[PDB]
């Protein structure tokens, strides 16, 4: 099944700082990546936390690159491998929007993917969404989205 | 405007990855070092490499931020530790050599 | 340690001008950008070139200067454009064409 | 002939300064490329300073990469290009030291030149040596020097 709403929003929140503090709140792997600099985007990283902590974690022979955690579990580092995985392991999403914008959303809670152009470090983005905001708000224009995915949690 | 950075075939990324990563080493001021992180970590993303392969790049890039270089002009010359890092012969062959293609 | 500046061919010595002239252009801190600036010119000192190839260099590089980069993370991505500065094709081909062998 | 030493020195003091205050006070075409930036070594260009003030100018066809001066006289920028230029203009050089130390040239004054290997911008440096010091020994070690060359000036 899906990770409960509630338990993934709640989740989401332990990690929703500056990707260095997420290195630190983790550890293992993940902390000395972060600390060496080579992971920036804590995007795939705060997804990873949430399916962990909520009872769906990562598994180990998934076929996407992953490091551990302090907790000895694993960790999604790329963006496209999040949002692939998700495919693979959700079900059918819920809401599938041509050139979405935030109001086609309203009123339904899950994980949210989009894709667009306009980045230059990335095809898209995955978070949580409650229905009126991302779990991530506070951290996030020229981006211009092209597919919006959800996939309800309970 | 989106960069480049889709275009890019599997050891350019890696090239690119060397550079940015590279100058991120060597330069002290802060708002450089950031800009050069973040940009090795796009050309991450959308690398289909495990993390050892940049840990190993890193190993090499080490090898010449490391490097004393000196002139007849005042200069610690660190962006030059890292144009001679991306014509090193070991670096090449670790990309060349690399499992996932 | 001697870096490899006389070890560079002259097309190779344009081309390492150009991404360390493109990293003085787009830095803002004043040691990074004297050091690009040191770098650039030690590439200079070997070329056997006029120097209006290098302010040529220099139009081509403003192209990429100037543009504005953004990402999913906090960044303006200055060291990016400098890197697809030189994989850009006027600047590979005025380096190919160069009257000055 | 040669330039004479005395004119020569008061020459080279008046462009013994920061690599941008050069620029300032020969401006034209090496004044831009100093703001520019492109030059960064004042070396060749304080030399051509002393050539072109003392009455022996660098000719303008002189098959060396050259820039103009807002006097219009023209200025040497690479220091090979301005070692090789003496060679061609000054005669046979007075003293030719292997493995040359300072207390090689004492008690003889002139254009010194010297080659050697340990410098990443250059294979060596030309400036003026009036029997004791160098006149930009103020701007000057892991440097090796292969060869020294002394072109005494009266």
């Amino acid at each position: 099944n899906r990770p409960s709403f509630n338990e993934a929003w709640l989740a989401f929140r332990k990690v929703n700082h500056s990707v260095a503090d997420v290195g630190s709140i983790i550890g293992g792997n993940v902390g000395k990546n972060i600390t060496g600099g080579y992971f920036q985007n804590a995007c795939p990283i705060r997804m990873s936390y949430v399916l962990n902590a909520t009872g769906f974690p990562i598994a180990r022979n998934s076929p996407y690159a992953k490091v551990s955690g302090a907790d000895n579990k694993f960790y999604i580092y790329r963006v496209n491998d999040m949002i692939d995985y998700l495919t693979h392991t959700m079900g059918k999403p819920d809401l599938i929007v041509n050139n979405p914008k935030q109001s086609d959303f309203i009123g339904k809670k899950g994980i949210i993917v989009v894709k667009g152009h306009g980045w230059s470090n990335a095809r898209g983005h995955v978070t949580l969404w409650n229905g009126s905001i991302c779990s991530d708000q506070c951290h996030l224009g020229p981006f211009v989205p092209e597919v919006g995915t959800l996939w309800i949690l309970p | 405007q989106e960069a480049l950075t889709t275009q890019y075939s599997q050891s350019e990324l890696l090239k690119n990855w060397a550079l940015s990563h590279c100058l991120a080493l060597v330069y002290k001021d802060d708002v450089v070092k950031n800009d050069a992180r973040a940009t090795a970590s796009a050309y991450l993303e959308y690398g289909k490499q495990s993390v050892e392969i940049y840990h190993e790049i890193d190993e090499i890039a080490k090898k010449y931020s490391g490097l004393k270089y000196n002139g007849s002009i005042s200069s610690d010359f660190n962006t030059m530790k890292c144009i001679d890092f991306i014509h090193d012969r070991e670096l090449n062959e670790l990309i060349k050599r690399r499992v996932e293609k």
